[PDB]
RNA sequence: AGUGGGUAAGAGC
């Protein structure tokens, strides 16, 4: 993948959504729970890091 | 701290209008993968707000302390 | 005993049947409007346009060359002493709320709501408490004068 | 009027499954 | 929907107010030629709750663009795109002066129709271009574009 | 055949005995994962499983009457959970009206895909007016006692689901290729009697995210090998809502259902509502859980 | 309770104790006897009654339901003729059928289910198996029974009928199923039990519990629109009293900064409109979206807080291109509507020929010395003052003639002390005048008392009976 | 077909 990809952020787009498919139902989150959904936020916010 | 532990945990307001289900209007399940989920008065007719109800940032999803000093010294 | 069948109520019937009834009548307007909406040499050459745009051009330099209230008020005429003038505002109804528009004043509405209260304190047809509490004086304008 | 559901083998073949929808 | 996809691929205003030794600090009134705001879909939540609220405007302020041009834009949000032509087209009927109405009339109706709107939009407001412009965006023929931008100009 | 367009071949569907015994395990893990659990979460379990199973399976269901027995089996299996859950004995002539009513007007919303009559004495109501009290039924017709509508004619089939889609697509295509030359993007309208019949369905042409959801690709490798990620089970492994659409409607199911039952007067009657002296059913709304 | 439990229930018998805690059967019965004893004395003349008398019964008569004790005796002023037994809703009586002097009343409360809520056969069986029981004990073989199906709210009466007793007893029983407090205190129960609502939402909604959550460095926008349409009225001794319509004022204002803004609204407006009230409100609410888009994105509000709940829905409509801006309603009446009661602003729009919009600053310049919470509380007190009196609250706010009102400002330039004097007096003002319409000591008012008096709380209970609670 | 799986606890008289 290189660092001028043009697709380099849709991507990224789908595997956060794939990823946070996992919560879509969940009322309770335990820590581990919150700390992924912490780092798909935090990667979401700042795509380039 | 009080405060902000209240804030965290507290009800806002789209979680709110989350779990009001109106009476008599049946609604289409959105959710294919799972029909026990539904947004309730979000979203749905009836529900009192004009506008969209907006979300409270509030509750935003945020890493531990640990879990920040890992990734910065992963970076 | 013997029932008599009743009209099932079937909110999904409802809705459906409620857009249903909108279909038709957008279809209808659209027909309606379409009958309207139906009925709207220089066009083609160039150096004719160029003609008429300066015959056109010099035809323009040669031309060169109070009685309106009818409405309520709630509150008694008692209420309002001779001596003295007063501010009438309107009340806070609801848009969607298609009752009339009544003309009210905020000081003689908190002495009302005081007295009332007041009243309760000293308190404290047939059947008359279910019907008068769970079942406002007023007197119309005319031209402006009561 | 049990109030139990009853096995629809040998039942309702009069009627298709594209039937009772639009 | 986009025509490259295959099979496997609001409520306006017009009224503004500049802001800038004494106690009365009047504000000039600012008219704006056209007041468009985007689709903006999802922000409605109770869509008959916001109908009936807009037609209650278009009732009791039959002269606002504004009112028209949200209620049509709440009906296509919806899917109900008949309607919002017609609420458009009441609104044409009700303020000829604004060319905003005309606008979303064209922008909404298909070709044919869209042209003889912008048309009667002619007809009553012969002065203003921007239904002229478009009127020779919809002529795809090039001489129904000359025969528009001549009778504009 | 394609050439000689000809019923040349019959095929004969069926359910395999692997889906059915995994259907079966399912439903037993629902139901013995239910010492504390709420009546609505198990209801909502086996509506969810039932759907997955008869959308995936649909025509092969017909064919097979140990199919049609189990599903019966489990959802009478379903019922004496609930009603075990109520009282800790055997209702006589317990009503199908708690079960089948759907969740908004406060009953469980289960999906019925089996044969459960309706005792006409259940579908009297009474109402009070000034003059006295009247008696209603359901309905002015002369029949057997009333049959909750079954799931079973609420499933178009596959063939009837591919022929369709077919048609749609050719239709979709001749569209677009006429509306190109006159340019103008298709705008809802006329692709408005062909909405919910191709298999890719139309509504995925006006989806929200159809321009981020064109880079995603091998979507349904990606689901069915999620069961080795995530600790539950899914019924739609083989399909994706964003990707493929909704393949099934309920809108017509739960019209019939409340249309069955005498409608939202005779539910209503069947509960507490009159209790409550609620002038009207129409502007109200339920609560999920309470404050505290 | 006399609901019959068919099969222990746990979760059903837990939800039933709950509703009908604190003996609520034993006081729905009383209710609708003293009800039906007060229905009866008034109409005391017209029926032929010597007098009505409330038959004692015992504590847990409402729960016995084998057996059965007449509740209400009436007394026949010479003779009554009693008629055949029959259903409540059976109009035609064959009233020549016994002469008496004795008219006893049965009141019975039923839990009826779906098979078993059939009120007439129910209360004709029970009145015929207590007429004709020996365990029931009754003054007089004529009477009438009345039973009430509360699960189903079905109400019916079977037996004699003494001349005129059937209307009268048809438009009682129909008022009391419709308005009573112990029927009300079972439906609020049952639906506090069930959990649904009569679409009474929860919005944000200013109290004076959150009152100090306001009072926060984002900005805020009051917006009032009760000095919209507005006339002038007086009474003519030697005629009639007239009226004259005046200008109207919108305010737009900003406890932030004190900026107000005054929306200027000739009365040529209502000229040719048939409903002026929500013409108004859409008005106010196009003025209002206007003004936002008029300001940059910065100083755009995020809190709008209207004072009448008029403009919730206007607002929202006219908002609906700034989804980030939240409409507060407020229970609190703050007095906005009276600033227009300063001699500066009544003039100023009443010789308004035009349309147009000012600005003012309410802060005249206390900012410079006090923060913005604190100059928004004085502002308030102010108001609620003005709103009061408007005559001595004059007299307050110049304490001297040294204090001189300059034509820069609105409010007069005071020294520090002298505003703490000031507010003082204007506090024991509101204080008194409230006492004055209320008939309530200013000491007997306490802290949190005197704060809800300033920001405009009030008690009132028509309908105190709900102390059946406890 | 069938029994049950349906005991409110408490205070002294």
């Amino acid at each position: 993948p290189p660092l001028s990809y043009k697709h380099d952020t849709k991507l990224l787009i789908l595997a956060l959504e794939r990823l946070k498919e996992a919560y879509s139902v969940k009322s309770r989150l335990n820590q581990s729970q919150r700390e992924e959904l912490g780092l798909i936020e935090q990667a979401y916010d700042n795509p380039h890091e | 701290r009080y405060r902000k532990m209240k804030e965290r945990l507290g009800l806002t307001e789209i979680r709110k209008q989350a779990n009001r289900m109106s009476f008599g209007e049946i609604e289409e399940d959105a959710y294919q993968e799972d029909l026990g989920f539904s947004l309730g008065h979000l979203g749905k007719s009836g529900s009192g707000r004009v506008r969209q109800t907006q979300v409270n940032e509030a509750t935003k999803a945020r890493i531990s302390k640990t879990l920040q000093r890992t990734l910065q010294k992963q970076s | 005993e013997e029932p008599v069948t009743a009209d099932v109520i079937n909110p999904m019937a409802l809705r459906q049947r409620e857009e249903l009834r909108e279909k038709l009548a957008a279809a209808k307007e659209k027909r309606l409007l379409n009958q309207k909406l139906g009925k709207i040499p220089w066009l083609d050459d160039t150096a004719a346009w160029i003609e008429r745009s300066r015959q056109l051009q010099k035809e323009k330099d040669l031309a060169e060359k109070r009685d309106l209230q009818g409405l309520t008020v709630e509150h008694a005429i008692d209420s309002f002493r001779e001596g003295e003038t007063m501010i009438l505002t309107l009340k806070d109804k609801g848009v969607l709320q298609e009752e009339e528009d009544v003309l009210v004043n905020v000081n003689l509405v908190d002495k009302e709501r005081a007295e009332k209260n007041v009243e309760l304190r000293k308190k404290k047809a047939q059947q008359k408490p279910r019907s008068i509490l769970s079942k406002p004086h007023s007197f119309r304008l005319e031209q402006g004068g009561t | 009027p049990t109030g139990e559901v009853l096995s629809l083998v040998g039942k309702l073949e009069g009627t298709r499954m594209g039937d009772k929808a639009q | 929907v986009d025509p490259r996809q295959t099979q496997f691929g609001r409520n306006t205003l017009m009224d503004m107010r500049l802001s800038q030794q004494t106690v009365v600090d009047p504000k000039g009134y600012l008219t704006d030629l056209n007041s468009m705001i985007p689709t903006h879909g999802g922000d409605i939540n109770d869509i008959k709750k916001a109908r009936l609220l807009l037609k209650s405007v278009r009732e009791t302020n039959p002269h606002h663009p504004p009112a028209w041009i949200a209620s049509a834009r709440l009906e296509e949000v919806t899917g109900k795109l008949q309607v919002a032509r017609n609420l458009i087209m009441k609104g044409t009927e009700m303020c000829p002066k604004s060319e905003d109405v005309w606008l979303e009339a064209a922008r909404l109706q298909p070709g044919d129709t869209a042209k003889a709107v912008v048309a009667q939009a002619v007809r009553h407001l012969p002065q203003s271009v921007r239904i002229y412009i478009r009127a020779a965006e919809l002529e795809t023929d090039i001489r129904a574009k000359k025969r528009v931008l001549r009778k504009a100009l | 055949n394609e050439v000689t367009k000809e019923r040349t071949a019959q095929c004969f569907l069926r359910v395999d005995d692997e889906s059915m015994q995994r259907f079966h395990n399912r439903v037993r893990q629902i139901l013995m994962a239910s010492g504390s659990t709420t009546f609505t979460k198990i209801v909502n379990k086996w509506n969810t499983a039932l759907i997955g199973l008869m959308t995936y399976f649909r025509e092969a269901v017909v064919n097979t009457q140990e199919l049609l027995d189990l599903l019966v089996k489990c959802e009478n299996k379903i019922q004496t959970r609930i009603k075990i859950g109520l009282n800790s004995k055997m209702p006589s002539r317990f009503p199908p009206v708690v079960f089948y009513t759907p969740k908004e007007l406060g009953g469980l919303g289960m999906l019925s895909m089996g044969h459960v009559l309706i005792p006409q004495s259940d579908l009297r109501w009474s109402k009070q007016t000034d003059v006295g009290i009247t008696h209603f039924r359901s309905g002015m017709s002369h029949e057997e006692d009333q049959l909750i509508p079954n799931l079973y004619r609420y499933i178009q089939p596959w063939e009837s689901e591919f022929i369709d889609s077919q048609r749609v697509w050719a239709e979709y295509a001749l569209k677009r290729q006429e509306a190109i030359a006159q340019n103008r993007r298709l705008t809802l309208e006329d692709l408005e009697d062909s909405w919910d019949r191709g298999i890719p369905r139309i509504n995925t042409l006006f989806q929200k995210d159809r321009h981020t959801l064109a880079y995603d690709k091998g979507w349904r490798v990606r689901t069915d090998f999620k069961q080795y990620q995530v600790l539950k089970q899914n019924p739609f492994w083989w399909t994706h809502q964003r990707h493929d659409g909704k393949l099934w409607n309920l809108n017509n199911y739960r019209t019939d259902m409340i249309q069955a039952l005498g409608g939202v007067e005779g539910i209503l009657e069947h509960t507490l509502f009159k209790g409550t002296y609620f002038p009207t059913w129409e502007g109200l709304f339920w609560e999920k859980a309470s404050g505290f | 309770t006399g609901i019959f439990m068919h099969g222990k229930i746990p979760t059903l018998k837990i939800s039933l104790i709950q509703i009908f805690r604190a003996h609520l059967w034993q006081k729905i019965h009383e209710s609708i006897v003293m009800d039906l004893c007060q229905v009866f004395d008034q109409e005391l003349d017209a029926l032929e009654i010597e007098t009505v008398q409330k038959e004692t019964i015992h504590p847990r008569k409402s729960y016995k339901m084998n057996s059965s004790c007449a509740d209400i005796l009436l007394f026949a002023s010479y003779k009554w003729n009693v008629s055949r037994p029959s259903l409540l809703a059976d109009s035609k009586d064959v009233m020549d059928s016994t002469t008496t002097q004795k008219y006893w009343i049965d009141i019975q409360l039923r839990w009826g289910d779906y098979d078993s809520h059939d009120i007439e056969r129910y209360a004709r069986a029970k009145f015929l198996d207590y007429t004709t029981d020996n365990m029931s004990i009754y003054p007089s073989p004529t009477g009438v029974l009345i039973a009430i199906d509360l699960a189903y709210n079905l109400h019916s009466a079977y037996g004699n009928w003494f001349p005129g007793s059937k209307p009268l007893i048809q438009q009682a029983m129909a008022k009391i199923m419709k308005a009573n407090p112990a029927l009300y205190v079972l439906r609020e129960r049952i639906r506090k039990g069930l959990q649904l609502y009569s679409s009474e939402p929860t919005e944000p909604y200013l109290s004076s519990q959150n009152y100090g959550e306001l009072f926060s460095n984002q900005i805020i926008w009051f917006v009032d629109d009760t000095n919209v349409y507005r006339v002038t009225i007086h009474k003519t001794f030697e005629g009639n009293l007239t009226t004259k319509p005046i200008n109207g004022a919108i305010f737009i204002f900003n406890p932030r900064t004190g900026q107000l803004f005054l929306k200027i609204i000739h009365t040529s407006v209502w000229a040719g409109q048939k409903r002026l009230g929500q013409l108004a409100k859409w008005k106010t609410a196009e003025e209002v979206a206007a003004l936002i888009r008029s300001l940059p994105v910065e100083e755009q509000p995020k809190q709008i807080i209207v004072t009448r709940k008029g403009m919730l829905d206007p607002l929202e409509v006219h908002l609906l291109d700034f989804p980030n801006i939240v409409i507060k309603g407020s229970e609190l009446q703050l007095p906005f509507q009276a600033c227009l009661k300063v001699e500066k602003f009544g003039d100023l729009i009443l010789k308004a020929t035009e349309p147009q919009m000012v600005l003012f600053n309410l802060y005249d310049d206390w900012l410079k010395t006090i923060s913005s919470y604190t100059a928004f509380s004085r502002l308030i007190l102010i108001l609620r003052a003005l709103h009061v009196n408007n005559d001595r609250a004059k007299v307050i706010l110049k304490p001297d003639k040294t204090t001189i009102t300059e034509p820069h400002h609105i409010w007069p330039t005071l020294t520090d002390e002298e505003w703490i004097k000031v507010e003082v007096q204007l506090k024991d003002l509101i204080l008194a005048d409230y006492g004055k319409k209320n008939n309530v000591n200013v000491a007997s008012l306490t802290q949190s008392e005197i704060r809800d008096i300033i920001l405009g709380m009030e008690i009132s209970a028509p309908s105190q009976q709900r102390q059946q609670i406890a």
